[PDB]
């Protein structure tokens, strides 16, 4: 009121933890992915 | 050996141009002034806290770079030697030697109190009282420390200094 | 002995450079957000009744 | 948000490759058909009416 | 006139089609800068280059102009050899490479059956353009830059080399030409990911780029080989190092992404179905169009260099050393094993038409 | 296979590069248009080594121990 | 310099006025003095401003070179070098220049001629005008600095205007005006220096054969600061002079051997240390970039030159009227030559040349 | 924590014979010295002349008596020592240090203000 | 190769001419001139003619040498025992 | 704020001789509601866009073309 104060309340929570989520595939799929690229890339190669 | 100098020619700063040569090399001043005045090149001379607002220049909200200006490691790649800190005794030698290794043509920026004229450590045994006493300066920058905004208002003031430059005209006319 | 992921898994992640594409695509976000830059001398930053300039 | 100031100099840079390609695929071509044309000057650059 | 300049023209003409392919290859180089600049800058949340020229478009022509305009440092006048001939070197060495990349079906000025073989010969001439500037230097940290500089080139090198010939083994030619054809099934990115993971990293290794900026550190080397240039000698090898990013992005096009073969077949054929082919409009709208697509691929590697610039640090030198030989190098070579037992295997080994 | 326009390829590539020395001579306004500190050859203060600011030992011909000498 | 210029510490200058100095002498101290030197831009004027301004004198510079005067600051206080843009085509402006000045030192002079002016223009005209322009001003004193060889009758262009320029400043500012004749002065960055060091100077055999006096510049620096702040040297002429004649032939020799040039026996002949040319060779080249080069070269008067030798007036008064002793060439000759020094940088061992070894190597150059 | 070139570890020398000693090494490091303090800074002067000078400087101190003082000025000269071999000092400096130059009688001082 | 090349006359005469340049009481120098009272050398004196005789000879006395020598003879026995030529590059010796 | 959307709408709104000063000077399109004029010239504006950045609400249109101070 006459001086800079807090509300009543009290302010919201903030955030202030690590927040670093994993994100993709798991590994398996990947290097299935990259097998699966090589394999049907080679067949192309192949074919040419 | 008869000499016959008019009198009320106008100096460089106030002569205008007559001929088509006075054109070609205004022409010419101006192609390199705007160079130079675009690539702004300071070298990273960062002394005292006077640094951290000239680190604040670079900052995203300011962003020196967007008007040509990079900072150079290198007294050969950089024509701008901005003295932001304190200039002690054990350091003039050194700002010195650093000064002399830029190549022509270069500009000193003087940048707090430190550099203008000693500031807070006027009084001091181990501090100069102003970069002037060592290097030529061109511009000084007010402020303990200069703001963000102040240091690129001093900015704005040599390049609006540089694009008034006459290098070729003067040969032209003055030589 | 103790590892909780497999050979296979570490090998996928250290060979295909999983955390590396991991931070290239953090950047690439900030590249299509809106930048902080404001266009001095057009512009000009807060200032307060405090500030201290010329006398 | 995309920022097209970005991508100025892309775009410049795309006309880079594009004026050489543009350039060295239609005058070669045409000075390779422009000599086959006949033996003389006047058959290579005069298109006759038939 | 009239007679004795249409045939002027064409007694010039081919000095045009140099002039004009030299200026299109200036013109990458130079908004290069200003890319890079604008890509890190806005990852950086900044603007980068946007007050020199509208938007930013004389921002480089300002930067060469300047420094064009700046002293030449030197002991002596005459000492114009020490300071010039690295650079020169380096220069001329990247300049010579650009002869034989096609922006079409045999748009380039060298053809040969050994193309691969000149292309990686003219690079590593580039590299004895920056040793030069070390010659018996009194600065110090040119010379920590020389020693540093030699030690990249042993990293890339080796793999850099056995990359390249893995994708001729598989068309069986050294023909850059011959192997942008080779590609039209099928894009060597799918079969052989892990080789452009490596020849981009190579690639990086040999510009001295980040994350192997050891050469040109900032934080350890003030300037590297640099750091005693200025004025044209520092123009030439900027030049010459950014005419190296194009070149080397070009290249990764070139043999993983096909080159210039358009990304939809069928889009190519309706757009130049639109043109007639009696007509030289064709020819200036396909060669815009072949070109574009190697342009559309040249610059997204262009984009990676500086991605990868704005988003890792700087690894140590010696760390690289042990990365190419423990690791690069085995993989390689097991994979110079493995394509021909694969192509044996199927009765698919590759000849030349 | 005719490789002329290679040739005259090579050629420009030569004159390029002497052409970027040879303007950065012809631009650059004379010592006297500057501050007219004379030639470079006499600023010693300018053509001598940088060392950061203090001059230190000259160990230009010293030799450089080599740790990966053998790689 | 020392630690205090002038002899007393109250002055009265030749118009009247009272001039108190305050201070030990230093950067903070003043003299009461305010000076104008014109060409302070130049080599000598580096030297006139540095000395005028490290003791309090106030210093007005005009100039023309607006790159060329940031330097000349650093030499004085706040305030005490001051700079005013001019042209000696403009009267106005160098009327602004002596309007508050004691002492004017006319530096102002060519032995080139260019587009806009001529060799009268500047060592007659300038001359001429700065001397009439600094009397209606009321100025004490006034310095006017000739050549060594300054004879109006000689055939010379440079020697002749010279010696017309001494007559035509004292008959504008009057029998108050003090005029030396230095002699060709050897300091840093000194032009009298910077041909003989010039590796490629074309046609030595005819250039290099010039007999002169050579006399330090800080020297020179030195007794201009003793003449203007001593009203007894006014109507003077003053011959600065070294005590040994040097031939530039000598000396172009002896610093051949002092930057170890000889060090490879194939090196100076292939880089063309020599350059014989004949004569009328070097007149048609010296006459065609007089009208080619934007850069002052080897001209067609500095030729003629090259056949006359410095010949010292005996009338005149010398250093021993200032109490200076001249220095010698042989002293400071291995200092001002050293930034030129090939390779050096501490590798096995410095040779350093002192007053006897440099005298010692005047033998050896002169032994056949 | 390695101490640096031509580093000396502090002592207090209670033997008048011992510091002698100690002071004619010193004085021998500094003559053998002169060649490289002149080929390190490029200094205008012959080593003849820096051993003169470092003659006339150890002469100032010969007739000191007291043992304290002795420590102090032989540790004193034992950092300065450090301080040139080791290229600490820039080169202006040591210039300075050689370019240290009958007085004014009573009246001369008089005219001009004197101290 | 890296091997004395030295004589006692040589080091002896050497040694006398170095002796000869400075303001000694006596040119008559031999192996029993001493420093202290035939030279008339003080403190300062003999260890600028040490230090000159090492500079000659390319040789370094120590501590405990050049605090006890008493005569000319003692320095050109030092030198003799000492003095080693000063090892070459790589280059010098094998090509 | 860097979409090219949001200098389409300024262009209109300012008109072609209003945009292409700041060309020169601003080096971005900007436009809003007029909020005065200073002795020395100089107009002051304030942006009314949603999709502007919380520093730059206000800005300045100087009287020069060429040079701003
Ligand atoms: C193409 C599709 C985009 C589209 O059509 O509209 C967006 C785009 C303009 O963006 P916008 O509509 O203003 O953004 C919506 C709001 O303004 C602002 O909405 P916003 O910024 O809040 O939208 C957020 C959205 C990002 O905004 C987008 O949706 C853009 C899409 C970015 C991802 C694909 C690239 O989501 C993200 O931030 C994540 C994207 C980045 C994730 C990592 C990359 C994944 C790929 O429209 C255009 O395509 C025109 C601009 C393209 C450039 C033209 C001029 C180029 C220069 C030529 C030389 C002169
Ligand atoms: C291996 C698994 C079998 C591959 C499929 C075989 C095949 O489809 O061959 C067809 C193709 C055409 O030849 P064709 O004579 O007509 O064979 C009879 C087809 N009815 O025959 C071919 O042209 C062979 C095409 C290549 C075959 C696949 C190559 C795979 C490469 C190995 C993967 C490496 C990754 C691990
Ligand atoms: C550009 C051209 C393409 C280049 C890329 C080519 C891609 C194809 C790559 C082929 C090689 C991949 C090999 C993956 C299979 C072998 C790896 C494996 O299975 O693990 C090793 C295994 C040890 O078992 P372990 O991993 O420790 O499992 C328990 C951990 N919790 O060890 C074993 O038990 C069996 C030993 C291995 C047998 C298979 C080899
Ligand atoms: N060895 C020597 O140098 C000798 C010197 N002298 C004379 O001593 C005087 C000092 O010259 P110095 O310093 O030695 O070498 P400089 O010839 O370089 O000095 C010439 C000075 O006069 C100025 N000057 C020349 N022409 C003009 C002009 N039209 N308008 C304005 N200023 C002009 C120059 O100004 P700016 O630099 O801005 O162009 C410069 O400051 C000269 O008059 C010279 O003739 C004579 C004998 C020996
Ligand atoms: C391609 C290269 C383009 C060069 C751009 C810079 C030109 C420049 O800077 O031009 C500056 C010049 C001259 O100066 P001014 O600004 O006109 O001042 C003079 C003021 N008058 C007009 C009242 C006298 O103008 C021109 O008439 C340039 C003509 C160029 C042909
Ligand atoms: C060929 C080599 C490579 C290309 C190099 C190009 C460099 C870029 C040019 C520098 C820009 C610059 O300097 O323009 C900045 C200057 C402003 O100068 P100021 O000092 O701010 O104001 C002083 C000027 N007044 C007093 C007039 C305000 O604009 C101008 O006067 C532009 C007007 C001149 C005419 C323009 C149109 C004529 C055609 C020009 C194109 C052929
Ligand atoms: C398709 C060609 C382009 C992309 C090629 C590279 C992709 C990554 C390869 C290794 C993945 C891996 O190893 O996956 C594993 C890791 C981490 O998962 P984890 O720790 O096992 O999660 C824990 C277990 N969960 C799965 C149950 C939670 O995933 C990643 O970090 C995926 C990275 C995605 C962001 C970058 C993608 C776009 C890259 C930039 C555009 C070129
Ligand atoms: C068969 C499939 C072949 C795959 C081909 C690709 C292989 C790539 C290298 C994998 C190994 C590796 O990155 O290794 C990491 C090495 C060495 O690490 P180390 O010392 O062994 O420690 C790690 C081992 N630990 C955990 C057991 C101790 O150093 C580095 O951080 C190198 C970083 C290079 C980054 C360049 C990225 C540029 C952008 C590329 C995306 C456009
Ligand atoms: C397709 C395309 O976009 O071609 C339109 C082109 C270039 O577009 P760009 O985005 O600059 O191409 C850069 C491509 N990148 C974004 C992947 C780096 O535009 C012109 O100027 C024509
Ligand atoms: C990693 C992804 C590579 C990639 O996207 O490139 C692979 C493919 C296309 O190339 P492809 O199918 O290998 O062969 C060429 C096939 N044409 C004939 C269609 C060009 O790209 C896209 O369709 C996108
Ligand atoms: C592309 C960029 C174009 C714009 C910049 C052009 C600068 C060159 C003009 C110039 O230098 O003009 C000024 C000159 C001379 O004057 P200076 O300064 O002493 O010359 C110094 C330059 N040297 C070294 C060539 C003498 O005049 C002339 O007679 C030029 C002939
Ligand atoms: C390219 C052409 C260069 C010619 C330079 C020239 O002719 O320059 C020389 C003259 C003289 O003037 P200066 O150079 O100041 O004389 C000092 C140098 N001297 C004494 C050695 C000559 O200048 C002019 O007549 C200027 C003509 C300008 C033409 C347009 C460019
Ligand atoms: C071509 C496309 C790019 C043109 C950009 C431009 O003409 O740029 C405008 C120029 C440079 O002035 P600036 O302050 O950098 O302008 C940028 C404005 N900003 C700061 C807000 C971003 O101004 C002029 O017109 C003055 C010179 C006359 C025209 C000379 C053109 C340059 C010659 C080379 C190219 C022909
Ligand atoms: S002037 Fe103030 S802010 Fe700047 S360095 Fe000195 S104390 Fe720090």
């Amino acid at each position: 009121a006459t001086q800079d104060l807090p509300p009543i309340s009290g302010y919201a929570p903030i955030q202030w933890k690590r927040n670093l989520p994993s994100r993709g595939f798991r590994p398996v799929i990947w290097f299935l992915g990259l097998c699966t690229a090589t394999g049907y890339g080679f067949y192309q190669i192949s074919l040419a | 050996y008869s000499s016959d100098l008019p009198t009320d020619i106008p100096v460089l700063s106030k002569r205008p141009h007559t001929n088509l040569l006075d054109y070609t090399f205004t022409t010419f001043d101006k192609m390199k002034n705007w160079a130079r005045k675009s690539s702004f090149w300071p070298m990273t001379f960062g002394l005292a806290c006077c640094a951290v607002e000239m680190m604040h220049v670079s900052a995203p909200r300011y962003d020196q770079d967007r008007l040509g200006i990079i900072f150079r490691a290198s007294p050969r790649q950089s024509d701008i030697m901005i003295v932001a800190g304190t200039v002690t005794n054990k350091m003039a030698p050194a700002l010195r030697q650093v000064y002399d290794q830029m190549p022509y043509p270069r500009w000193v920026i003087s940048m707090g109190s430190c550099a203008n004229g000693g500031g807070y450590y006027h009084y001091s045994y181990s501090v100069v009282r102003g970069v002037d006493r060592i290097v030529p300066v061109d511009i000084y920058v007010p402020g303990c420390p200069p703001t963000s905004e102040a240091l690129m208002y001093g900015v704005f003031q040599l390049q609006k200094k540089m694009m008034d430059g006459q290098t070729h005209r003067m040969w032209y006319r003055s030589y | 002995e103790e590892s909780s992921e497999s050979a296979l898994s570490k090998a996928t992640k250290w060979y295909l450079l999983s955390e590396i594409f991991r931070g290239l695509y953090i950047t690439l976000e900030m590249y299509f957000r809106a930048p902080y830059t404001i266009y001095y001398p057009f512009e000009k930053g807060p200032v307060s009744p405090r500030f201290r300039g010329e006398h | 948000m995309i920022p097209f100031e970005a991508l100025i100099p892309y775009a410049i840079m795309f006309a880079g490759f594009c004026l050489g390609g543009g350039v060295m695929n239609s005058a070669i071509t045409a000075d390779i058909t422009k000599r086959a044309r006949g033996p003389n000057q006047e058959i290579k650059r005069n298109v006759g009416e038939d | 006139m009239l007679n004795n300049l249409f045939d002027f023209i064409e007694y010039i003409e081919y000095w045009l089609i140099i002039v004009a392919f030299v200026a299109s290859v200036l013109i990458v180089v130079a908004y290069l800068t200003v890319a890079e600049r604008k890509t890190m800058g806005y990852m950086q949340r900044r603007l980068g280059p946007n007050a020199v020229g509208y938007y930013g478009v004389l921002m480089a022509v300002a930067d060469a102009l300047k420094l064009l305009s700046k002293e030449i440092v030197l002991p002596h006048n005459g000492d114009i050899i020490y300071v010039m001939s690295g650079p020169l070197i380096s220069l001329f060495s990247v300049l010579l490479s650009w002869a034989v990349i096609p922006f079409g079906p045999g748009l380039s000025l060298l053809d040969s059956e050994y193309s691969i073989i000149y292309l990686l010969a003219s690079g590593s001439i580039g590299v004895f353009g920056t040793v030069i500037v070390g010659w018996m230097s009194n600065s110090k940290y040119t010379v920590l830059a020389t020693v540093r500089t030699t030690a990249q080139l042993i990293s890339y090198e080796l793999v850099l080399t056995t990359v390249v010939f893995i994708i001729a083994l598989i068309v069986s030619s050294l023909n850059i030409n011959v192997i942008i054809e080779s590609q039209y099934n099928i894009w060597y990115i799918i079969p052989f990911f892990p080789l452009c993971l490596i020849f981009f990293i190579s690639a990086l290794a040999e510009t001295a780029r980040p994350p192997f900026d050891n050469v040109e550190a900032e934080s350890e080397l003030v300037s590297g080989h640099m750091t005693e240039l200025s004025a044209s000698p520092f123009v030439i090898f900027f030049l010459s190092e950014y005419c190296s990013m194009v070149l080397m992005s070009t290249l990764t096009a070139i043999f993983f992404f096909g080159g210039y073969l358009p990304f939809s077949n069928t889009i190519h054929h309706l757009i130049l179905n639109l043109f007639d082919q009696h007509s030289i409009y064709y020819f200036i709208i396909e060669g815009i169009l072949l070109s574009g697509y190697l342009a559309i691929k040249a610059n997204f590697f262009m984009f990676s260099f500086v991605w990868i610039r704005a988003a890792a640090p700087r690894l140590r030198y010696d760390l690289l050393i042990l990365f190419c030989w423990y690791v690069l190098l085995p993989i390689v070579f097991a994979i110079v094993v493995f394509a021909p037992g694969i192509l044996y295997c199927f009765d698919a080994l590759p000849v030349i038409i | 296979m005719l490789q002329d326009l290679f040739n005259n390829y090579v050629i420009l590539v030569g004159i390029l590069g002497l052409i970027f020395l040879g303007v950065n001579y012809f631009i650059v306004e004379s010592p006297r248009m500057d501050e007219n500190n004379g030639n470079i050859s006499d600023y010693i203060e300018k053509s001598g080594p940088f060392e950061c600011g203090f001059s230190s030992f000259e160990q230009s011909h010293n030799p450089i121990p080599i740790a990966f000498i053998l790689v | 310099v020392s630690t205090f210029p002038l002899k007393s510490d109250i002055n009265i200058t030749k118009s009247g006025k009272t001039l108190l100095s305050v201070g030990q002498g230093g950067r903070s101290s003043r003299t009461g003095f305010t000076a104008t030197v014109f060409g302070g831009t130049g080599f000598l004027g580096r030297v006139v401003v540095s000395k005028l301004a490290k003791h309090g004198t106030n210093v007005v510079v005009p100039f023309r070179n607006d790159r060329a005067r940031r330097q000349l600051k650093v030499n004085g206080d706040l305030g005490v070098v001051n700079f005013v843009e001019f042209d000696i085509r403009n009267l106005k402006s160098i009327e602004d220049s002596v309007k508050y000045s004691d002492i004017v030192i006319n530096l102002i002079g060519t032995e080139h001629f260019s587009k806009n002016f001529s060799i009268e223009d500047v060592n007659i005209g300038a001359a001429e005008r700065i001397a009439k322009a600094a009397k209606e001003a009321g100025v004490s004193r006034l310095i006017h600095v000739s050549s060594y060889n300054a004879n109006p009758s000689s055939s010379s262009d440079f020697y002749a205007t010279k010696g017309i320029g001494e007559q035509v400043v004292r008959d504008n500012f009057g029998p108050d005006a003090t005029i030396v004749r230095p002699a060709p002065m050897y300091f840093r960055n000194s032009p009298f220096l910077n041909e003989l060091l010039q590796i490629k100077a074309l046609g030595g055999n005819v250039i290099f054969k010039k007999e002169v006096y050579p006399v330090h510049a800080l020297q020179v620096g030195e007794a201009i600061e003793r003449i203007a702040f001593d009203d007894a040297t006014a109507g003077q002429t003053y011959e600065l002079f070294g005590k040994e004649r040097y031939s530039k032939k000598e000396l172009r020799e002896m610093i051949k051997h002092i930057i170890h040039i000889g060090q490879r026996g194939y090196y100076p002949y292939s880089a063309g240390f020599y350059l014989p040319a004949p004569e009328p060779f070097l007149y048609a080249f010296a006459l065609i970039r007089q009208y080619i080069s934007s850069q002052p070269r080897f001209n067609v008067d500095q030729l003629k030159r090259s056949h006359i030798n410095q010949e010292i007036d005996q009338s005149a008064k010398t250093f021993t009227d200032l109490g200076m002793v001249p220095d010698e060439l042989s002293e400071y000759l291995y200092r001002y030559v050293k930034p030129h020094i090939s390779y050096t940088s501490q590798t096995q061992n410095r040779t350093v040349y002192s007053k006897e070894d440099i005298e010692k190597l005047r033998d050896y150059v002169n032994t056949p | 924590t390695n101490p640096t070139a031509f580093a000396q570890t502090t002592r207090y020398v209670k033997d008048s014979t011992e510091m002698r000693t100690l002071v004619l090494n010193l004085y021998r490091r500094y003559l053998r010295h002169s060649r490289g303090f002149v080929n390190n800074y490029n200094l205008d002067i012959p080593a003849s002349q820096v051993r003169t000078k470092i003659r006339q400087e150890f002469e100032r101190q010969r007739f000191v008596k007291d043992l304290p003082l002795k420590n102090v000025l032989y540790m004193k000269a034992q950092m300065e020592f450090q301080e040139l071999v080791n290229f600490w000092k820039q080169q202006c400096h040591v210039m300075q240090y050689f370019e240290s130059i009958k007085g004014d009688s009573f009246v001369q001082k008089f005219l001009k203000g004197a101290q | 190769q890296s091997a004395s090349t030295l004589t006692k006359e040589d080091v002896l005469t050497r040694s006398v001419s170095v002796l000869r340049g400075f303001e000694v009481k006596t040119k008559d120098i031999d192996l029993q001139t001493t420093f202290v009272q035939d030279l008339g050398m003080d403190s300062l004196d003999l260890n600028d003619a040490l230090v000159a005789l090492e500079e000659e000879f390319d040789v370094v006395f120590d501590d405990k040498t050049a605090n006890e020598i008493k005569t000319v003879g003692e320095v050109v026995d030092f030198v003799l025992a000492n003095y080693l030529p000063t090892e070459q590059s790589i280059n010098h010796t094998i090509r | 704020s860097s979409s090219i959307q949001r200098t389409l709408r300024n262009l209109w709104k300012n008109g072609f001789k209003k945009s292409f000063k700041q060309l020169q000077g601003y080096n971005d399109i900007k436009s809003g509601r007029l909020v005065g004029t200073d002795s020395f010239g100089n107009k002051f504006y304030e942006v009314d866009d949603p999709v502007e950045i919380h520093m730059r609400t206000r800005f300045v249109e100087y009287t020069g073309f060429w040079r701003q101070d």
